[PDB]
């Protein structure tokens, strides 16, 4: 194969360091690549496709894309 | 040169030149036979054509 | 060290070496996991069947997870396990051979030994080979290094050494070349 | 200077030679194919950086990526093996450049194939070098004879400019380049510097047995002494059509930045277009459309923009190109073609069916354009060049007509012929270029009116028989015209009396 | 402190790989030990703290670990009068050679559009003094003003005498944006507004900036410059409500830099090979391109057409952000009328009984029907001839050939061209002169008088001095 | 000794794993324990000691793990006056059953094109009794010679009238290959050969060699008989220095063949699916047919214009290298005129 983008260094540097802390994976995403205003989110699970997510700054996306180990959401805005 | 008739020195020139190079960061041929081999015969021929204008 | 790695690259098997080159240097150890990556690469290589098992595919992930348990619970650092079981989790259990090959690698790059091979048409003589150590010291007069000697060139009483990925050419077939090209270029 | 002089300062140049060898960076390489590269390592190596292999091959280093470097080889790549090593020289792709180039034959990377003798050069500059700045340049108002009375007429290429010849197979494209290096010869053997043109011929993708034609053709009249040739054949590797243009380009910044005037000649650029998409595609880039990378007109664009007109601060001197484009059917819509006319000033399009009906050169004077236009042609020549034109397109205009109507007035009649006899001048043979001043006296005798006398198939000898006249008999009248580059009304007058008086004494076919 | 290090480089697009607090998307980065000086605008992140960037100046001379600084803000450029009668770059730096500029501030290149409830738009007529445009496209003062044009037909000399026309005598400061367009170019420009005084080396005047991206710049450079121009242009109008006179010079090359790198940036390929984000892109900058309360700007902008298909999607969705538009026709050229204004596809906004005195309106729509009803006849023409048609039908042939030969115009700036004095015309008897032409006023005349002439009396007088001639 | 394994096979395209001492490119190698010996030709080395090659004879009946031998020489086939009056194959093995070829010395089919110092011009009419030809465009010895045309429109029966009318008074030796055509041609023009005495099974005589790569035989096979015909061809220049006519039944073929395979290879496809090599890989056989110091070689290339497209990528790079140009129409054929010879495109 090539690669999974779900399988970022920090992501898998947790994993190796055996220490089972995932923030409150269920309901919290952590922004993994922003893009043409497209923004990959590892975790985040329990998102319903096509709901709208909440980032840091306050501008909202939309979840599109339920992907295994990440979901590609569209900005709602400046990127 | 490169064949032999009096080719000893000039590897072992080089032997000591290249050890040189080693033992520095660089390599410069400032003792290499090769030039001054080179020049002598050159300086022959100068010396040599080198008579008056007549 | 910093707990960066030498290089970074996105392959399969360097992102997952790097990680675990940061993890482990973070932690206290990397000697330690090099030594259990080491026994690996020995082990795909010696026992047939431990290589089929890693390459085969159609195996569930109970059943990897089971097999390794049976290799071997401890022996092997932390970080280890917690490698083996995010690959069997990830699928890429078949890419841990790579991984080890590449962690060492970073491993021996650490490593301040480093070994320098001369190339000379004639046959090196003891008395001077000696004195070759001695330039070669007092180049660098800073890490200790081992000497490797071939002689299988076409220059003559040239030497050119290669310490590494770093190549300095003493050669006299380069100053032939040299003087003969710029003797042409004269332009009288 | 006496021999032994000249003996001494010669052994004394060989004494003081200098080499120095530093600890160069090595690689080995991952994999090889196809010419492309992948090397492990070999880090600190500068994007565009030459290196060279075991053999002695250079390769140039394109991609940088994390992992490895992708380089492409620059020739046959058979001896290349896994595991091979690969030396960075540390210096970015560059050329010999100099006078001495002149009258040899090059490859892309400056190695002479001529077998004459080794290149006896000091300069050497890099390929790729940022163009001329707005304040350098100035305005283009100095004439490039090409020879060609169409073109110099009604297409005026001035030097510093950009002028596209486009054109279908075998329509005459290259002819035309050469009939212009050899208008040149004559200033080269006068001396007179201020008209001296320099002639760059870029060969990409072309059979080496046409460039020796092409050689042997120059030797023939003697114009290789002024012409410098950098071929880079089909069988060379891609990367090598790549590089000539841009080689060629910087050989030219030579004379440009030392006050001289160059024209460089870039054989057909949708051939090196190929090249950098077959050296691309094979680095993994991602294709555009027709698989072309997505800057190709970069490419294009960088290698086109070098041509100008520097200041006279900086010595007034220029670069003039003459880019070659070749059309599948005709069709300029394509991807290629469409960028390289946003590109240059003007282009002179060559037609096949005006090529078959005797029109030769076969340049569609609809189509062709100069931006510069009358600003480059001599005073001389304006006057004429724009009733030269109005005639031209009102005998395109009557030409249906006559066919289907079958009906001619006196008034048509009249400007249909007039036209016809234009057509029938402008016509050229090959290698047969023309002197600007003969161009004048011919051109006049067409919109003036008089060659509409004799019969159209008479017309292309009597400019053999009157330019030869012209040049025993009036031989001052030429000299003006040279010299002046004005055509006075004295002139207008003398030579609006001998060439009636011409056409009645010699034998020709009066009727009209 | 430079805590990034270049990773990868693939022509323009480069990877940079940081250790902490990676920057914002389009920040600019510094490369150090470069000769020149280098930028990087961030476009994407990758993850593992690395950003893919487009250069500005030529990645050749790079080397992977070199380091890279963070500057924190985008492409930030001086603005203000510093600015006028001095040529800049899409980063600020001074390429006249006449030394650093002055500036109050610097301000960023990337923002956002103005509000729609500060949008404050309105219609005024702008005289050109170009008949054609000023009877059947007219354009609007504060108002977006494209120049649809191929390869050779002319937007090139029209933006000159635009220039010539209107900039001169102009109350308000002129901005002149030229990307992706060639360098020769834009030296003449350089000395001509040298020469017309429109800037001077004497500071407090040159009331006009200059930003040049041409094409010899890489990718991503051309890509940016357009923003550079148009920011000058901002401060100009929100700082000061000055008229503003944006000229960009062709915008279609801001579009094709961008879809030269978004291939190694990661994206798809659309339909005809641009980025799938052309659309945006563009509107980003189209929108930043108005008019509001503050001040006005007038931007007149040209659209180079590929091979004369409308139908690319570069020019077909630019058509949708302007306010009056100038479709140059390559067919005209071949019948010698310049400009090559195709009287019936050029269309404006501004063409309306209520913004535009009626007789005007009315006077437009006459020409472009009687225009019309020529082309049609044109065919049958072919067949049969002048002769078998009616004498109204003749009627309008004749009348229209006049009127198609009366719209063009020569100007200035294209004397060294033709050899005739460029000519200026007014509203008022630019639409007399139509107005006459429609009521059979000229019939009676050769068509050839009405050929390169200003007004109608010039004309008529032409052709009576003809007639004396012979 | 064996070192290399089969690690797969795809198609024509089969990679090799080696223990150490990789061949070179374009080396041959030979595989093991199959009837009807498979000969591949290296042509990348894909890194970790596996080398990607294509094969020559058809491949179904290949083991993963099966032994390879490396031979360290390109493809080498006999050259000399044997040749003479003998059909062979891609890898010079004879298949008209007529016993071993006896050849002076091997040559490689892979070669460098001879340089710009040794070119001749050679500017004689070529009169081949045609009169559309002879008028148009003549051909001229020692020059090369291309028809152009779609299917069925009059190219083999131009290449047999050429044939007949220059090759039999021919003085000089004649090399016929064909690439990529159909068998029943072979067949034909080897006992019309024979009947018309220009070949003989009697030693001494026939003066023409024949080569055949034909559509039976799979991709690489294609791909490589023509460098197989053109280097028998090659020799009788150079060592012999007599003149050569060089046939050559549709090139296209091998273009073809290449994209073929390019796409095993893992090259990202061109314009229409042809390989992004196709220039360098076309140029490369083509400058070696030519005229030099030593002796001429007069080639008469057939190009078949794929769905009558002349802007096709093939033959529109093909027409750089011809010095006269015979491009038949279709149109034509449909108006009974014959040779379908367009005068206005035949330059
Ligand atoms: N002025 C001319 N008068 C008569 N014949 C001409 C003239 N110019 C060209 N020809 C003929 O045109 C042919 C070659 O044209 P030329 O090679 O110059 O154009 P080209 O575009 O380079 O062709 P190609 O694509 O094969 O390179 C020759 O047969 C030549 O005799
Ligand atoms: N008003 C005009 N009158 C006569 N000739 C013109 C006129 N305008 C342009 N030409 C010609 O059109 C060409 C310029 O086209 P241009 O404006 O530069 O379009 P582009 O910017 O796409 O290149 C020149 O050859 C110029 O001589
Ligand atoms: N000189 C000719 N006279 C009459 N018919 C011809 C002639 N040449 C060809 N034909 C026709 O052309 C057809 C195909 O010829 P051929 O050269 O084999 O085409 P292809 O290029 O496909 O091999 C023949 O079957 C024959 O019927
Ligand atoms: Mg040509
Ligand atoms: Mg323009
Ligand atoms: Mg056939």
């Amino acid at each position: 194969k090539k690669l999974s983008t779900g399988e970022a260094s920090v992501v898998l540097a947790e994993k190796i360091k055996g220490i089972t802390q995932q923030n409150d994976i269920t309901e919290y995403g952590t922004v993994i690549s922003i893009g043409d205003g497209i923004a990959r989110v590892f975790g985040l699970t329990k998102v319903q496709a096509g709901e709208m997510v909440e980032f840091k700054s306050g501008i909202r996306g939309m979840a599109l894309n339920l992907e295994t180990d990440n979901v590609g959401v569209v900005v709602l805005g400046n990127d | 040169a490169l064949k032999g008739d009096k080719k000893a020195e000039v590897l072992a020139r080089s032997l000591d030149s290249a050890i040189d190079g080693l033992s520095k960061g660089y390599m410069d041929y400032q003792n290499d036979p090769l030039l001054p081999l080179i020049l002598s015969s050159i300086e022959a021929n100068v010396k040599k054509i080198t008579t008056l204008s007549a | 060290p910093g707990d960066k790695p030498p290089a970074i690259e996105d392959s399969i098997h360097g992102k997952y070496a790097g990680v675990l080159f940061s993890s482990a240097s973070s932690n206290k150890s990397l000697n330690k996991v090099a030594e259990d990556m080491k026994y690996f690469n020995q082990l795909y290589k010696e026992s047939e069947v431990f290589k089929s098992f890693l390459n085969n595919v159609s195996l569930k992930r109970n059943q990897q997870r089971d097999i390794i348990s049976a290799l071997g619970k401890t022996n092997f650092n932390p970080a280890t396990n917690n490698l083996l079981e995010t690959l069997i989790e990830n699928k890429r259990l078949d890419s841990l051979p790579k991984i080890a090959e590449k962690y060492m690698d970073y491993y021996r790059i650490l490593n301040k030994q480093e070994s320098i091979t001369i190339i000379s048409a004639q046959e090196l003589t003891a008395a001077e080979k000696q004195k070759v150590e001695q330039g070669l010291k007092k180049g660098n007069a800073n890490v200790q290094f081992t000497v490797v000697y071939q002689v299988d060139p076409a220059i003559l009483g040239g030497l050119q050494m290669y310490s590494g990925n770093n190549f300095l050419d003493c050669s006299l077939l380069s100053r032939v070349n040299k003087l003969k090209t710029e003797i042409a270029k004269i332009s009288f | 200077l006496s021999t032994g002089e000249a003996s001494v300062v010669l052994a004394e140049k060989i004494k003081g030679i200098t080499q120095q060898n530093d600890i160069t960076e090595y690689g080995t390489v991952i994999s090889i194919g196809d010419g492309i590269a992948r090397v492990f390592g070999l880090t600190k190596v500068q994007a565009g950086e030459m290196v060279e292999f075991k053999s002695g091959i250079r390769g140039m280093a394109l991609n940088l990526e994390t992992d490895n470097v992708g380089v492409v080889v620059l020739g046959n790549d058979r001896d290349i093996k896994e595991g091979d090593v690969v030396k960075r020289t540390g210096a970015i792709v560059d050329v010999p450049i100099g006078e001495a180039m002149c009258g040899r034959v090059f490859d892309a990377l400056g190695n002479p194939i001529d077998g004459l003798g080794p290149l006896k050069t000091t300069q050497r500059a890099r390929v790729e070098i940022k163009a001329p700045g707005i304040i350098p340049r100035q305005s283009v108002r100095q004439p490039m004879q090409t020879g060609i009375k169409c073109v110099d007429s009604l297409v005026p290429i001035g030097r510093g400019q950009r002028e596209l010849i486009i054109g279908d197979r075998q329509t005459g494209k290259t002819a035309i380049a050469i009939d212009t290096i050899l208008n040149q010869k004559e200033a080269f053997n006068t001396g007179d510097v201020k008209k001296q043109l320099y002639c760059i011929y870029v060969a990409v993708g072309q059979k080496r047995s046409t460039i020796a034609n092409l050689v042997s053709i120059l030797k023939q009249h003697d114009c290789m002494k002024f012409t410098i040739v950098v071929c880079a054949t089909a069988s060379d590797a891609a990367p090598l059509q790549f590089l000539a243009p841009y080689s060629g380009c910087a050989i030219g910044e030579f004379f440009r930045d030392n006050g001289k005037h160059a024209l460089i000649i870039y054989d057909d650029l949708s051939k090196q277009a190929v090249a950098y998409r077959q050296m691309s595609l094979l680095l993994r880039r991602p294709p555009g459309r027709e698989a072309y990378p997505g800057d190709v007109f970069y490419l294009h664009s960088r290698l086109l923009e070098r041509a100008a007109k520097m200041n006279d601060s900086l010595g007034g001197g220029s670069l003039t190109a003459l880019p070659v484009i070749e059309t599948q059917a005709g069709d300029v819509s394509a991807y290629i073609p469409t960028n390289v006319i946003s590109i240059t000033d003007g282009q002179i399009f060559l037609e096949t069916e005006l090529f078959y009906k005797g029109i030769r050169p076969a340049i569609n004077v609809g189509l062709s354009v100069s931006r510069v236009g009358s600003a480059a042609q001599i005073k001389a020549m304006k006057k004429i060049a724009g009733n030269l034109k109005l005639t031209l397109a009102t005998y395109r205009e009557l030409a249906a007509f006559s066919q289907f109507g079958s009906d001619l007035d006196a008034k048509t009649q009249q400007q249909l012929n007039t036209g016809e006899r234009l057509v029938e001048m402008l016509k050229q043979n090959q290698y047969t270029p023309m002197k600007v001043e003969e161009q004048v006296c011919i051109i006049f005798a067409g919109v003036k009116g008089f060659l509409d006398a004799l019969v159209t198939s008479e017309v292309l000898k009597f400019e053999k028989k009157f330019l030869e006249h012209v040049r025993t008999n009036h031989s001052a009248l030429l000299k003006r015209i040279r010299d002046s580059g004005d055509l006075s009304e004295v002139d207008t007058n003398e030579l609006n009396t001998i060439i009636p008086l011409f056409i009645q004494e010699g034998g020709f076919k009066l009727k009209a | 402190k430079a805590n990034g290090q270049v990773s990868q480089v693939i022509g323009a697009v480069v990877d940079v790989q940081f250790e902490g607090e990676l920057p914002q998307i389009l920040n600019a980065l510094e490369v150090q030990g470069t000769q020149h000086r280098l930028v990087l605008e961030v476009a994407q992140h990758l993850g593992d703290s690395r950003v893919r960037t487009i250069a500005m100046d030529s990645t050749e001379g790079l080397v992977r670990g070199q380091p890279v600084v963070d500057t924190g803000l985008p492409i930030s450029v001086p603005v203000g009068p510093g600015t006028l009668g001095r040529i800049m770059n899409v980063i600020g730096e001074p390429i006249d050679q006449r030394g650093p500029i002055k500036a109050a501030k610097l301000y960023p290149i990337h923002r956002d559009a103005p509000s729609f409830t500060d949008q404050a738009t309105s219609a005024e007529i702008l005289v050109t003094g170009i008949k054609v445009v000023d009877l059947l496209a007219p354009y609007a003062r504060g108002g977006k003003i494209g120049l649809f044009g191929g390869a050779g037909v002319g937007k090139t000399v029209l933006i000159q005498e635009l220039i010539n026309n209107v900039a001169k005598h102009h109350g308000g400061y002129s901005v002149f944006a030229g990307v992706g367009e060639r360098t020769r170019e834009g030296n003449d420009l350089y000395h001509e507004m040298m020469d017309s005084k429109v800037i001077s080396v004497k500071e407090g005047e040159s009331r006009c900036a200059l930003i040049f991206g041409q094409m010899n710049e890489p990718p991503g450079a051309r890509a940016r410059v357009g923003l550079t121009g148009l920011t000058v242009a901002e401060y100009f109008r929100d700082e000061e409500g000055k008229d503003v006179l944006l000229f960009v010079d062709n915008i279609f090359r801001f579009t094709q830099a961008c879809s030269e790198v978004s291939a190694l940036l990661g994206r798809i390929p659309s339909a005809v090979g641009y980025q799938p984000t052309l659309a945006t892109d563009l509107g980003a900058l189209q929108e930043r391109i108005t008019t509001t309360q503050k001040g006005s700007i007038t931007s007149v902008q040209a659209i180079y057409v590929p091979a004369d298909d409308l139908t690319d999607p570069a020019p077909a969705t630019t058509f949708a952000h302007l306010d009056a538009t100038t479709v140059l026709n390559r067919g005209l050229t071949e019948l010698g009328i310049y400009p090559a204004v195709d009287p019936l596809d050029s269309t404006s906004r501004m063409l309306d009984p209520i913004t535009i005195g009626e007789e005007h309106y009315t006077v437009a729509r006459g020409v472009q029907k009687l225009l019309q009803d020529y082309k049609s006849l044109q065919d049958i023409i072919a067949i049969l001839g002048v002769d078998d048609l009616s004498e109204e039908d003749k009627l309008v042939v004749a009348r229209a050939r006049k009127v198609q030969k009366f719209l063009s115009q020569p100007f200035f700036m294209s004397e060294v061209f033709s050899g005739i004095p460029g000519r200026f015309v007014n509203l008022k008897q630019n639409i007399a002169s139509f107005k006459a032409l429609l009521e059979g006023a000229g019939d009676e005349y050769p068509e050839s008088c009405f050929y390169m002439k200003g007004d109608l009396e010039e004309s008529l007088a032409a052709g009576r001095a003809d007639a004396l001639k012979s």
